[PDB]
């Protein structure tokens, strides 16, 4: 929510996306398509799984302790024991709350950061043949086929082949 | 057309999960996980710890040697389970500093009892009482000795016992509080008794208290129970001239993982590492809301009932 | 011109507030809020709790029945306030385990006393002493009974009292330590006394101690105060042959929110939920620096004196 | 302070701004103006108020406790009670410090993030008729009146009407 | 790691850099060069030193306490003392772990943010004479000497002197 | 060429350091710092605190006045160091509530003893015993007085001592438990003793216990040690008719930074502010893993052994 990609200039999510968490969707001169992006999906999944393994890892092992339930009324010692127990419980519940509160915020922020990173990388790939329309889509000013998009998806777009006709289409 | 279009986006689901953050208290994500275990199977499973079921016996009764507690001889445990239906059926007694002795015996984990040869000259041993029937006749505790007068006199008992071994020894002894002043001179001819138990670093002296008390199982007299710990190299001495409940030997003291717990859940044949009075609970989650009394590799007790951790992105449906 | 200009910016104020962050210790923001309450009104307000002002009486004095504490009969409270000018003006006494009894009575919240019919045959009741004047003549505590010899003899008192109700009972009794050996045989003809108070699960026996002590209000003798709790179904028995300060009935035991607190702040007619010895403080802030002794829905005590939370952006003036 | 907008390429704040927290200020062919932006202001205010309501919410309620002030000298039990009390106080003061330290950092960062989000949105609105001057201002290469700015303020700027003359003014 | 500069579109670090943490490296018409940037280096160093001084500052001072090692076996009081001690230790180790875990994440993120801030500032300086090549380098479309780069390094690049020839070199 | 190139980057090192973050457990940075101190020099340095080395004397032995503890008279300290080779070489004794007295004397920080003039009429003072040799002959503790019968009788001792000063006074007294019933009537003609020590707010009465005990240094009798605190304005009274170990004066009570610690590390001439039983450790790091027993401005004890804080950027080598 800090970078303004998810719930920002990206209006809403896609429910037809079942391969990965982030993907593309192109409208071409032959028909519509759809794909996924394994790189960002795996990055986000690895970070979230690392955090999960960090929190759920086991630490506690206690065998013999104090009495915590009493049946009669004695005095100073019993009052002190109940005080000790109650202090411990009240100090652990606060940690339990704060940890979850912090980690949810961080998880939301990192999942919002991956989307912006993917967008900025794609923008830097289409050097000066495309223009951003403000809602997440790019407008490309030359003619691609299904063999043009797959090159922007796996990092082999050669902008020096379409640069002149894009410059002629978008400035005149 | 002479152009194209390439849009980017993320995925969404029809129904998400509500989680809390630093700012917002209810935000919708695509997935979450639960972090607080809030249920138990109801059974106590017997692996990989050693569970001993104290069906009708408390720990002090099985220690002193109650007649109906005679199957808990030389037993060992990792967790003693005391039921709420337990009762005593022997001579009425009372232990000053009861919790100290209970927690001292429970944390040792053994009832192994070695018999030592004491020599009480001038008195009659093996006293009984119809309030502690052992079979068809009268009896007493199995680890204590009731010394009375021999014919017409009761001399001054003075005995000693050294510790040449390399472990601690636990001695349990007691004193007898009669009901009247005629019950005294008919068991111990001296009109007043006294018990002194001493080591090279400690001493305990008790004087009996004659008086009437409420009828419990048919008697108005009582027995007070004391204990002593003898460390290696030391030596125990006992001195008395009346009202002595003598020991017969010593229990052995150990150190490790052992405890006691009050619960009424039945016992089963699973594998589980954490035990609560409500039963055993799995410990794959970091927190817990079942009970604050635990034994083993358990989670931690918190006051909350649900704490969800987000494992996805924010859900923004179409 | 053939162009334009559009600039963006934020707002600023002439004087901000300094707050601490993870890196910097003094940064300027446009606004902040305070999180530690550091003052009190000085008064103790009497809503929505029930406050009882112990003007000159301590709790044990109002319990035993001191003559100048006779307005605290059958009273109830949610918080007992003990002043520092409180004194006692009756027979000199002392309570072994004083804190235990004070915290036991304070946390119950009642001084309701039911009178039971005891029968002490062979002794003279209602003893007095000029050190505890009740009006123009001599008297004693109002909830205790001083038994002395009747003419020329003092028999062995043996009494019983069952508990057929469904609540606990609290009995307060005592023993009398004389000054000399002639004051003994002139009040209780036996040259030594003894008190045994017993239930079906406990027993207490006391022996008096003759000796001289500092003069307090004109006497060198003393009184020791003990207590007993009888649970439903049980039965109390008392046995004695001298030096018995007998009870007259029983207090009722309850359970809930009740406590005691030492403070000298006056009492007012506000509405407040948190009470400290310095007075009542509002609890709208999460922390507090007034006192570590609190009662009610209070904030938490911290050592810091100010903790400011930023509620705006960074202030970068022109 | 992570995004570099406040105290970054924005030099200083405006003290003549009393409507909202973020706003505009235009220099036109008819005279100067000023306005505010309710969207970002309300977003930031809602987040900060949510955090405030999170921290100040009430949890503590205790009635009967242990003795914490003594008048004589007794021994083991009194020492243990004083130890328990001191441990509790020392463990709560640390939480009180850390909570405020973390929340101030997060608040500063989110108020810095809203400004960058507003700037980037405005940049995406003026698609290719404006150029950024590096100090927060935009330079527009056509002729607006007071009816042109109000359209960039409430999201109705139609860039296809001024695109040709802007392209002719900024490239030749 | 949130902004995608370090370990992102910047492949790897430079080991010939010993002056500062961030710097430049130009390839010109006369030969290669190298320099450093004191501004961002000092910013990052000041923040990290502030955080370090925050954590290592001294707070603890205790003189008389409870007994924590025993030689015999007594009962309730000793069990309660051992319980109190163990609870305190277990509650302080958790804080010690969480503090370091949070601060390392924040330090990595701020050192990644400084690099992106420097890059974006440099991009805003070369207004419309340069193009980003996607891997951290800028391509300038006019002819600089060693007196042209030093002006982009200390903030005196005047883009109105090279704008026409850059526009003629990069669009035709 | 007609163009140029300007690239930006960061710095890297050949070997970094592995640190933990919120997500990843092992990430490489260019530099880190250590936050847990895990070693000690082995020596105890003697600045800026005042260290007193109890070579062979425990605190109670140096208090009572043991013969080989006669250099610890009127001493002061900030930290008492008790070795493990310490032994006692005087009359065998025992202290009920030993830990209370040890922690009470240790936290005061003085052994300053003022001699008061008591008057015991009718008894013989300065009793000795061959188990506490002081030089070539028999002796006793240096701060206690052993009163025995004078010729053929032992009257009832009754003494008083007021406190007109403005500080507390600490009195140490005791009682003598004989071995047989013939050792009683040959030292105190009465067949039973009693000791009563009283103030205007308290009282303590002890009765001796005759019996045989293990031989320690050649005797079977013992001595029990009790204490009393007299506050300003009060007055102490002592009453007895046998078995009295009388005091000779009073210790002065103070309040401040003082404690006791068991350790066997030698003492050196450094400057250090934190002391552990393993030696003194520097306190420039916020945490510590040496010992949980500390004195002074120390770090805090944690269970971890290493905690590294990153002080650089992420290391991405070529
Ligand atoms: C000092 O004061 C105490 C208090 O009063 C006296 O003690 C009581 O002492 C009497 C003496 O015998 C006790 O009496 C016996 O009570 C038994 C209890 O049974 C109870 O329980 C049944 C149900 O289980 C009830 O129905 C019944 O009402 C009782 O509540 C009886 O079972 C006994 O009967 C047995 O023995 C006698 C022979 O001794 C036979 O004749 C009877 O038929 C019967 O078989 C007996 O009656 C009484 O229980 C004591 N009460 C308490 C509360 O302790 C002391 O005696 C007194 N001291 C002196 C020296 O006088
Ligand atoms: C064992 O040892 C103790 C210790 O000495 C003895 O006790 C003291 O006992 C005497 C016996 O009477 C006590 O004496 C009385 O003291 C009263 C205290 O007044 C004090 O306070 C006033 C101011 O309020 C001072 O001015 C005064 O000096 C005292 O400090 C006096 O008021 C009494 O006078 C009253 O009664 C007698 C008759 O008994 C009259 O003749 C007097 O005129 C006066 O009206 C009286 O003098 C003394 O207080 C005790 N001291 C302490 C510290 O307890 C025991 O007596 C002894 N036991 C045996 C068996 O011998
Ligand atoms: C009640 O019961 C107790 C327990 O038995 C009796 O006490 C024991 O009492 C005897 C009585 O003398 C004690 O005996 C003495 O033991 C000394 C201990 O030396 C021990 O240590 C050395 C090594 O240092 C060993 O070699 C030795 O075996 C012992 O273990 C001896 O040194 C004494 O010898 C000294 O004095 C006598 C004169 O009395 C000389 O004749 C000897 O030669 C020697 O010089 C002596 O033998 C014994 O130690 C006690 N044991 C314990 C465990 O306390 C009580 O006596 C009894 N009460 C009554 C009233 O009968
Ligand atoms: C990236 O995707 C493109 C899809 O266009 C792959 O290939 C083209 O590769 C096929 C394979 O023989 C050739 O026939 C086409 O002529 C290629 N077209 C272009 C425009 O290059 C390419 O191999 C993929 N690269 C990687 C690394 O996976
Ligand atoms: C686990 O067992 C405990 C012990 O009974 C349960 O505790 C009680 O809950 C009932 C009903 O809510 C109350 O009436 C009791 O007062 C509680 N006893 C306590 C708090 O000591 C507990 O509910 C059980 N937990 C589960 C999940 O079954
Ligand atoms: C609340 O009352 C307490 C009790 O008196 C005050 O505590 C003391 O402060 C004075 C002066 O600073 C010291 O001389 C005392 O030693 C303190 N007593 C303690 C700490 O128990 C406290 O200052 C009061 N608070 C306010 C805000 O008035
Ligand atoms: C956004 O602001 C503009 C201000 O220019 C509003 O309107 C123009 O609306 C008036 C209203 O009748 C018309 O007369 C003008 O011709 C409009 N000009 C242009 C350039 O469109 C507009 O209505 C506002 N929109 C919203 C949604 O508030
Ligand atoms: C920034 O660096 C430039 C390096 O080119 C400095 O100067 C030029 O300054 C020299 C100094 O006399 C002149 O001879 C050149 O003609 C200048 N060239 C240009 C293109 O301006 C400049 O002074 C530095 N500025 C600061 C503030 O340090
Ligand atoms: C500091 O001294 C303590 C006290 O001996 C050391 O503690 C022990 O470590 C040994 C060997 O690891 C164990 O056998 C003992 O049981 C430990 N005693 C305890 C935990 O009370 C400790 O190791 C020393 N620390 C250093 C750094 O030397
Ligand atoms: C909730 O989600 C499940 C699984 O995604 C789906 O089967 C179910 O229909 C959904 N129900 C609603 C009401 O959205
Ligand atoms: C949500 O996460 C859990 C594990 O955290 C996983 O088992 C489950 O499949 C996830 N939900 C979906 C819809 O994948
Ligand atoms: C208990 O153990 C002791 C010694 O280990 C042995 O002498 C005794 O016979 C055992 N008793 C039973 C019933 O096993
Ligand atoms: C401080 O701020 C208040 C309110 O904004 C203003 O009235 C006052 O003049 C300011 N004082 C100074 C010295 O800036
Ligand atoms: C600062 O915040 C408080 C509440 O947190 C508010 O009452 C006050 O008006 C604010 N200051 C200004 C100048 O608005
Ligand atoms: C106190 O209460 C009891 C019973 O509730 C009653 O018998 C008695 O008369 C009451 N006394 C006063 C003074 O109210
Ligand atoms: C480790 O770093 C040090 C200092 O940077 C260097 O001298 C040493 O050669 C390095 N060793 C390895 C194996 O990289
Ligand atoms: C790493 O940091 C420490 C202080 O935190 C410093 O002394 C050391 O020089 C640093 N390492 C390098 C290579 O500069
Ligand atoms: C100890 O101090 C007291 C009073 O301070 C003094 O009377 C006595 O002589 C001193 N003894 C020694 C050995 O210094």
């Amino acid at each position: 929510g800090l970078f303004g990609a998810i719930a920002g200039f990206i209006e809403n999510g896609w429910e037809g996306m079942i391969d990965g968490w982030y993907g593309f969707r192109h409208q071409n001169s032959e028909g519509t398509g759809q794909a996924a992006d394994l790189k960002s999906t795996q990055a986000a999944i690895d970070q979230i799984n690392g955090k999960l393994n960090r929190v759920i890892e086991k630490t506690n092992e206690k065998f013999h302790q104090i009495e915590k339930e009493f049946s009669e009324v004695e005095g100073r010692i019993q009052d002190l024991e109940k005080y000790v127990e109650d202090t411990k419980i009240d100090l652990w519940s606060y940690n339990a709350e704060l940890l979850v509160a912090l980690e949810n915020q961080h998880t939301i922020d990192l999942t919002d950061s991956e989307m912006n990173k993917l967008f900025e990388k794609t923008r830097r790939q289409l050097r000066e043949n495309a223009e951003e329309m403000g809602n997440g889509c790019f407008k490309i000013y030359h003619k691609c086929d299904n063999a043009c998009i797959e090159s922007i998806r796996n990092g082999t777009y050669d902008h020096d082949v379409y640069r002149d006709e894009a410059l002629n289409n978008r400035f005149q | 057309n002479s152009t194209a279009t390439l849009c980017l986006g993320h995925h969404a689901v029809p129904n998400g999960t509500l989680v809390k953050t630093i700012t917002d208290d209810q935000i919708e994500v695509t997935n979450a996980t639960e972090l607080v275990q809030s249920s138990s199977t109801g059974k106590i499973c017997n692996n990989p710890h050693r569970i001993l079921d104290g069906i009708d016996c408390t720990l002090i009764d099985a220690l002193l040697g109650d007649p109906h507690c005679d199957v808990f001889q030389n037993e060992t445990w990792d967790l003693f389970v005391e039921r709420s239906k337990a009762f005593s059926n022997c001579y009425p007694y009372d232990v000053p500093d009861y919790a100290s002795l209970r927690s001292l015996v429970a944390s040792s984990g053994t009832l192994e009892f070695i018999t030592e040869g004491f020599t009480w000259t001038g008195v009659t041993q093996n006293g009984g009482s119809n309030a502690c029937k052992r079979g068809p006749g009268s009896g007493f505790f199995s680890r204590l000795n009731w010394l009375t007068k021999s014919g017409s006199t009761y001399p001054v008992l003075n005995v000693t016992m050294p510790n040449n071994d390399n472990f601690d020894k636990l001695y349990i002894w007691g004193i007898h509080h009669p009901s009247t002043n005629q019950e005294q001179t008919s068991l111990y001819v001296q009109a007043s008794g006294r018990v002194t138990v001493s080591t090279r670093r400690s001493q305990q002296t008790i004087i009996p208290n004659i008086g009437s008390r409420p009828w419990v199982r048919g008697l108005s007299s009582r027995i007070s129970i004391y204990w002593t710990i003898v460390k290696p190299g030391d030596v125990l001495v006992i001195n008395s001239n009346g009202n002595l409940i003598a020991p017969r030997g010593y229990f052995k003291m150990r150190t490790g993982k052992s405890s006691i717990m009050r619960s009424d859940a039945p016992i089963d044949t699973c594998i589980s590492e954490c035990i609560t009075p409500n039963g055993s609970i799995p410990n794959d989650k970091p927190f817990q809301n079942v009970n604050k009394i635990t034994y083993g590799a358990c989670p931690k007790y918190v006051k909350q009932n649900t704490l969800k951790l987000a494992t996805g992105m924010r859900n923004v449906p179409e």
